[PDB]
């Protein structure tokens, strides 16, 4: 695949799209081979050279002076465990990740997406602006001490708590629940048609939960949904 | 004699054929020593210390230095001994390394020394002795609740700013002038940045001259690393066995020389244990602590470092050393800070010399009263940082009074702390601290202020040092 | 109410002194396990490696 | 006949030669040492060396002894300290022995076996009152470190004078320093005329620490079948398995769970299994083991621990944490039980004490829900005084065994409840106050118990019991 | 004689028949012009290590000995250059035109040679001058999980030395090659590129280069050192050097251990850091220092070659992720950053200035895990939970933003004497920027005083100007 | 064999029955661990109750225990086993102690060790 492309990208020189799907079964494929070639075998039963193929084929997908490729790249985490050497070493040659976890897919919040531990290297002030930054960041504080707080939680009882732990998880629900989005490819999976949202709404939305202006909706309206509009007129049929 | 070639190299392990079959036996060392033939050659050396016979008449070795420029085709050549070191008076004050090389630059010592070897074969049971002793080693802590024992292994756990520098030269300083015993510091894995300090404060302080120093730095093959205690230990059976006097050995951290163990265990190729360590973890430990024992003549006492690995004291590594210690010191920071020096945890730090047939009943009790009297007065540490003094009962305050006098005469006047602090300082004999603490016990001294105790010596001291304030 | 008053707060000290206990005791035991699991996984994962060695 | 070495690293040797060697034999070295054959490959011997190894070069000379694995036997041992091969350390000049046994004896059979029905008695009060030992019962002895676990054993052995017995001490890894003084201690209470200390102390090649204990009912069994009863203590098998984990290791034999190979349990029941009551045919006879297993953080649930906890009849189990509180020696009455017990006590103790652990047994755990408590019912507060003087009445001290007639009687008074008037601090005092007043006053019932193993008369003793405490004061 | 013939050839190992006179550690040439490594030498193969694309090497090829340990080129024309680990300009920009050359197996200056370290290096990063001292000569590791602020730690330092006698040095190892031009690039614009020299490795380079990469960047430090000129090295991941090695050595089949590293591992990562030392001055009082880089998978700082760079080093900066998602920047961990050698790197005003600090931060971490939620409390608590506030707040910093030390000292003078309490925790960020414009203003005269006596004026004064701009805020 | 048509349907019901009250009660072990049973309301007191009658009350007297505890043994025949929990999971015998429903045979055996203690 990577052949093709290359030849889009350098001689006929239009921009271009790599979509590779699943590709720890290229590093799955080497273990197999390994022993039968006469190699000694290193780590979790892997083979001796895990990071040199990976480099050889990454390193290839670049975008230079010439022409860029823009590359998406699904990957398979071993066992669950994102402490395996195949994921970790993948990990270093990204420019964004966004990490898939079962506790959310449990939850039905789909898609279920770590807010915490997929970051990207344009969440920089100048590269998406100072509006964009101040409200990312602060989802981010509400998100952590809902994390720390649920353990407390989960032995004494929440009534135990403060006001300002009470409305940190007030919140905390409703921002969680309101990253869920109904999709297209979901028409098949869950009745509904879909949504686009577009970059400026979703600012405007999520900056409306932090400040508290939406928090008299109940939390059942915030799932599946795209924009906030939508939410209000879902509560309207619950009845509040 | 027979001299050999090497036939084999990688990284510190190193292989040589003896082709006449007169082969050299398994703790032995060898040289190589070449003259570059070429200019494409790098003149080497190196020596090398013998490990197994793995047959077809070749021999399987550690290196003790860097191994690069070796071309095979070699030739090696065989001393018929062990390692052996230099003994006697002339190594007190100089620096030495695993080889008995001058680290120094103060000359080099003579062909004559007596050379002994580093592996020797343990001490016998028609040799040891019945009877326990207690040595006085004139710190006030120390010699109260935790009463040192001769023969003993001594652990010392603690970090950098408690200042296991000073108790060390205090201890060396204490030993050699009253009990006329020399001691030596061998710093299995010492950081080099330390070992240059080190140096300038045992001869700023003064105490050079009465100690014997090996070092075995970092940046050096296994081999050596495991080996440095062992001549520690070669020079110190000397003074014992001869000079007949009681000698002291430090080592700088225990966990290094286990360590190196295992990785000499991987290059070799014994198969892991439990946990990753070498197969023969405890027959290389006992080896080395037993040598550490009170014979008829004199005796070796050890204070050693050890660092817990992960705070797993289950871990294979600590469980072999904490079978052969005999008792425990803690330093913690939070003394350090208040003032009170040596920083020594009275409630952490236990021995197993604090019975009433070791000690004597007297002893052994103003000992247990001492830790009653300090548990009593943390849990008022916690209802004090909550509430006020005068909100406790009359009982609990008698307790933090007599608590915290206890606390402050526990400190002590050091002389190696003579340079920084204008203060002399003082030795204090285990009879004067049992008489003493008695008295505080029984009140008979509450009437006075209480940073009278502070850095002080024999309790009439306190007498005349209140005098002072008026 | 003076006596209610004064029974309570004495009521909630005497139970959280005995709850921090409890859970104190709890983390020593907990943390066993973990050692113990610690040493357990570094030794499969060694013999694993080894075998194939072996093997090969 | 001969043969020559060609490898010899870290213990392990192999030689080639030899060809017609036998499983378990003896071979000797041009040094002087001696070594166990334990493999045959086609052309080459698999040896053991059970000495110094740095005299052993390749193409040396290793000759046959012509015998299987052997140790010396015989009346002239006892009193002497040897090696684990029967060599001499005391000093003292030779051993002077008369014939050999087998290290790999075969244990007695069913029906070459009877029940057991005489005491081993500890005079150590809740050992014996508690967890009794029968001659011949297997009990082990499990705490963590320094929990007094050799504190009991020689106990057991100087209260082992009076009673025709012959016991054996085996230190396995132990320090050098600890088992000097354990032979100045037997001698000055006298003990060291009917006793073998056998030592394989740390600084040895695992090879003799490993043969140790087997060594040590090699020599026992010798007096066993000439009819003799003896008793046998092995310092730490789990320090014995250590030893065998690097034999197996440097062999290259395959690893298991931790690292100790499968063989694990064929090592520790080959050894406890040779102990035996033997029957009336075989005259009678007896062995008897008393195991001791170091524990980490002191929890009973662990590889070897669980593995030995198998083999015997019964565990003794010590708590670090009792110990600590000052309660010497300590021992939880709830994880510690008797297999074989109940059979092994005197008629008069059996009819005392069956008793006395639903005193102790419920006493330990209430004290647990009390502290926190709010209430307590009159019913629990009864049952917890009388449970305060057992604890106070099973402390002991160091070397000061009690003779079973007093245990019986001072167990009575705590459990028929005239023991509650005297108070917690006074109870100490009072026990050695009452073995006193019965040494100079109470004769009679002393005769009685031993004559008849049996209880005096109760309102003798109850007539006696309350004239001692009319005599007795308190604070 | 001289030359040999490859037999076996796969994956960066060629083994070899021949050789006779090869050292260990030797260059060999082969034909097609790439060189290769003797690390092995069996009984009748040697094993050679190849530096370069192997798809070009068949078996029966000839491999000819070069008669040179490994060495890399030095010289002042390096600076400024963008390089391989072997001496070979990579930046385009033609050749590097260096002098003379460096084994890459140096010994450690010994003891005798060294002397206490005894001057600070100002990193311009307000927790890391005042809380964790580096002094010319230490060895700092930065150890801590991927996305937590690593990389940038690093660089600000470079940036802040700007107008200090330092010669710095970058070893980017096993890095994605457009994140090695994104930091070239960035400190270009700073114009920090003018006395540095960037270090290499890719993610596409045979392992052994990368093995190399660390060796080579002090190899070219050394030379400068030892000429008596200070110098500063940052290896960019020691953790990607240790997989180099085991996947070079078990290709090689030599035995393992543990995670599978092989037993070289200690003595592999020890000799490169040891060689940081401050000459003495016989030696002519040069400096090397160091800052190794450790990334740790789920904070398991009880790994193989985690406990191993935890120990080799002269202190520690532990860093953690929910600081980080917590507003602390950067997000270092006051519990468990030590300093075996803190207390001589700092500034005379510093050192008297800071010891309050240190404390103060310690007793809000015992005291806030427990009593954040109680308000209605002893108004000694209270007080003391201010200044652990206000404290967290006085050490955060923004990114690409070093602060010369003078100021550092005066903004900690105004935290530990307490003047802050009146201002509340929320604005004390744009504060301290600003207090900055009073200063820079009209208090000239302490300022001039703190750079030359490196200590603090009368107390008298610096109360008056301090409460006198407390009157100016609002 | 604890199918409907190989126990019959009486033996069904009470044994799934039982297996209720115990799973409720493991949920429970990691909450009363530490807080103890303040924490707990409603239908988890009574819970808790019935769930410490059933553990007791799955315990038995053995005649090769005679060996060990000087207690006679005891034989519980089926119909008996199956009627007994019935009656404890009604809640007919709350009233009686936890320590009077250990080491007995059938039911009735409980009522007479309770009036041994009185309580
Ligand atoms: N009943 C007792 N009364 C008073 N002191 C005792 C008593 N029993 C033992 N001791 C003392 O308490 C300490 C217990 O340690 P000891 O060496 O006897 O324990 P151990 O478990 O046998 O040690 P080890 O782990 O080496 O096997 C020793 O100092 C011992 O002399
Ligand atoms: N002090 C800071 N202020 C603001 N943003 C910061 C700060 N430190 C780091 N960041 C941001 O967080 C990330 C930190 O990048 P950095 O290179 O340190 O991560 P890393 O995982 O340690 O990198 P590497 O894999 O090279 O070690 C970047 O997105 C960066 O912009
Ligand atoms: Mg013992
Ligand atoms: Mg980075």
């Amino acid at each position: 695949g990577l052949t093709m492309a290359e030849y889009f990208r350098d001689e006929q020189g239009q921009d271009v799209l790599l979509f590779i799907d699943n590709i720890f079964r290229f590093t799955q494929a080497g273990s197999e081979v390994s022993a039968l070639l006469g190699r000694m075998p290193s780590a979790v039963g892997y083979q001796p050279t895990l990071a040199t193929e990976m480099g050889q084929l990454q390193e290839r997908i670049t975008s230079t002076a010439k022409g860029s490729i823009t590359s998406i790249q699904a990957i398979y985490v071993p066992a669950d465990d994102y402490t395996d050497p195949a994921p970790a070493t993948t990990f270093s040659h990204l420019d964004a990740t966004t990490n898939l976890e079962r506790k959310l897919a449990e939850m039905g919040i789909y898609p279920a997406v770590d807010p915490l531990a997929s970051t990207s290297r344009a969440l920089a002030p100048e590269i998406v602006g100072e509006e964009h930054y101040q409200v990312a960041r602060k989802v981010q504080q509400t998100l952590q001490r809902y994390k720390e707080l649920q353990d407390i939680i989960a032995i004494l009882g929440m009534d135990e708590l403060s006001d300002e732990d009470k409305l940190v998880v007030h919140r905390a629900r409703r921002i969680q629940f309101f990253l869920s989005q109904n999709f297209h490819v979901a028409e098949q999976f869950t009745g509904q048609p879909g949504s686009y949202v577009p970059v400026k709404e979703t600012v405007r939305g999520f900056k409306e939960i932090l400040e508290g202006k939406y928090d008299h909706l109940p939390e059942d309206a915030f799932r599946l949904v795209g924009r906030i509009e939508e939410v209000v007129e879902k509560a309207k049929a619950m009845g509040v | 004699m027979t001299r050999g070639r090497v036939i084999q190299v990688m990284g510190p392990v190193v292989d040589v054929k003896f082709e006449n079959g007169h082969l050299p036996a398994i703790y032995n060392a060898l040289k190589i020593q070449h003259k570059a033939r070429n200019e494409n050659e790098v003149d080497i050396d190196l020596t090398l210390e013998v490990a197994l016979h793995l047959g077809d008449d070749t021999v399987r070795t550690i290196a003790m230095a860097s191994t690069d420029g070796l071309i095979r085709g070699m030739e090696v050549i065989d001393t018929g001994a062990p390692i052996s070191v230099p003994v006697g008076e002339v190594t007190l004050g100089r620096v030495f390394n695993v080889l008995g090389e001058p680290i120094d630059l103060e000359g080099d010592i003579p062909a004559d020394a007596r050379r002994d070897p580093i592996h020797r074969p343990a001490p016998k049971f028609e040799e040891l002795a019945t009877e326990v002793e207690i040595l006085e080693t004139g710190i006030k802590v120390v010699d109260l609740l935790a009463p040192y024992i001769k023969g003993g292994k001594i652990g010392l756990f603690g970090g950098a700013g408690v200042g296991k520098t000073v108790l060390i030269q205090e201890l060396i300083h204490n030993i050699a002038q009253e009990h006329g015993g020399i001691s030596v510091f061998a710093g299995v894995g010492d950081r080099t940045r330390e070992g240059n300090d080190l140096y300038h404060e045992m001869k700023d302080s003064g105490v050079i001259s009465k100690t014997a120093m090996v070092f075995g730095q970092m940046n050096e093959p296994p081999g050596a690393r495991m080996r440095v205690a062992l001549t520690g230990l070669t020079m110190a059976e000397y003074f014992r066995d001869e000079q007949g006097q009681d000698v002291l050995l430090f080592i700088d951290n225990i966990f290094r020389f286990t360590q190196a163990g295992s990785e000499v265990s991987a290059l070799l190729g014994r198969m892991p244990s439990a946990v990753g360590y070498q197969p023969t973890l405890a027959t290389e430990m006992g080896q080395l602590q037993e040598r550490i024992t009170s014979t008829a003549k004199g005796s070796i006492t050890s204070i050693q470092a050890i660092y817990v690995p992960a705070d797993d004291y289950t871990d294979p590594a600590p469980a072999t050393t904490f079978s052969h210690l005999d008792a425990t010191t803690n330093l913690e920071r939070k003394l350090a800070e208040m003032g009170i020096y040596p920083a020594v945890d009275p409630l952490a730090s236990t021995s197993r010399a604090l019975a009433p047939e070791i000690v004597g009943e007297e002893h052994y009790q103003v000992a247990r009263k001492v830790q009653q009297t300090l548990q009593r007065y943390k849990e008022l540490q916690d209802i004090i940082a909550i509430l006020g003094m005068d909100e406790l009962s009359d009982e609990d305050k008698l307790v933090v009074h007599r608590a915290r006098r206890i606390q402050f005469f526990l400190s002590q006047n050091f002389h190696v702390a003579e340079q920084f602090t204008g203060q002399p300082g003082s030795y204090v004999p285990v009879k004067e601290t049992v008489r003493g603490f008695k008295e505080i016990l029984e009140g008979k001294y509450d009437h006075l202020p209480e940073d009278a105790f502070r850095l002080v010596g024999r309790i009439e001291e306190v007498v005349e040092k209140a005098k002072a304030m008026g | 109410l003076l006596d209610a008053k004064a029974s309570e707060h004495a009521a909630r000290m005497t139970a959280m002194k005995n709850a921090t206990d409890n859970a104190n005791e709890l983390i020593r035991t907990l943390t066993l396990s973990y050692n113990r699991a610690r040493q357990a996984a570094i030794t499969q994962e060694i013999t694993e490696i080894v075998a194939g060695a072996n093997a090969l | 006949d001969v043969g020559t070495v060609i490898q010899v690293g870290d213990g392990i040797a192999r030689a080639h030669g030899l060809d017609n060697v036998m499983s378990g034999e003896l071979v000797e070295f041009a040094n002087g040492v001696m070594g166990m054959a334990l493999n045959l490959e086609e052309n080459n011997v698999g040896i053991v060396i059970l000495g110094p190894y740095t005299g052993i070069k390749e193409g040396d000379e290793v000759r046959r002894t012509g015998r299987i694995m052997e140790v010396p036997v015989g009346e002239a041992l006892i009193g002497r300290v040897v090696n684990p091969l029967g060599q001499p350390v005391d000093g003292l000049g030779p051993v002077e022995t008369t014939e050999t046994r087998p290290i790999e004896s075969r244990a007695p059979g069913v029906m070459d076996r009877r029940s057991v029905h005489e005491p081993l008695q500890t005079g150590i009060k809740a050992i014996d009152a508690l967890v009794p030992i029968g001659r011949g019962q297997r009990e082990l002895i499990i705490g963590d470190r320094q929990t007094g676990k050799t504190s009991v054993a020689i106990d057991t052995i100087i209260n082992q004078k009076d009673q025709n017995m012959i016991s054996i001490y085996v230190a396995i890894g132990q320090k050098e320093s600890t088992v000097r003084t354990v032979v100045e201690t037997l001698r000055k209470h006298g003990a060291l005329d009917y006793t073998i200390v056998v030592t394989a102390s740390a600084s040895q090649p695992a090879p003799l620490l490993f043969l140790a204990p087997y060594a040590g009912v090699a020599m026992g069994e010798y007096f066993m079948y000439k009819g003799k009863h003896v008793l046998v203590v092995y310092d730490d098998l789990s320090k014995q398995a250590a030893a065998y984990r690097e034999l197996s290791l440097l062999l290259r034999r395959p690893p298991g769970r931790e690292a100790y190979p499968g063989d694990i349990f064929y090592l520790h029941s080959r050894l406890l299994e040779r102990a035996a009551k033997l029957s009336d045919a075989k005259g009678g006879g007896s062995l008897t083991a008393l195991p001791f297993v170091e524990t980490q953080a002191g929890d009973i649930s662990a590889y070897i621990p669980t593995n030995v906890i198998s083999i015997t009849d019964g565990q003794i189990f010590l708590q670090s944490d009792l110990f600590f509180s000052g309660v010497r020696p300590a021992i939880n009455a709830g994880l510690s039980v008797s297999r074989v017990g109940g059979a092994a006590q005197i008629k008069a103790m059996k009819k005392v004490a069956g008793t006395l652990r639903l005193d102790l047994a419920a006493y330990r755990e209430l004290e647990a829900f009390a502290q926190f408590g709010s209430d307590l019912d009159k019913a629990t507060q009864a049952k917890l005084a009388r449970g305060a003087r057992t604890v106070e009445v099973l402390k002991q001290d160091l070397h000061q065994p009690i003779p079973v007639e007093k245990q019986v009687l001072i167990i009575y008074a705590l459990t028929r409840g005239f023991l509650d008037d005297i108070p917690v601090e006074d109870v100490r005092r009072f026990e050695k106050e009452f073995y006193l007043f019965l040494d100079q006053n109470g004769q009679h019932l002393l005769e009685h118990i031993r004559t008849t193993k049996d209880l005096p008369n109760e309102d003798d003793l109850n007539k006696a019991i309350e004239a001692f405490k009319k005599t007795f004061v308190v604070s």
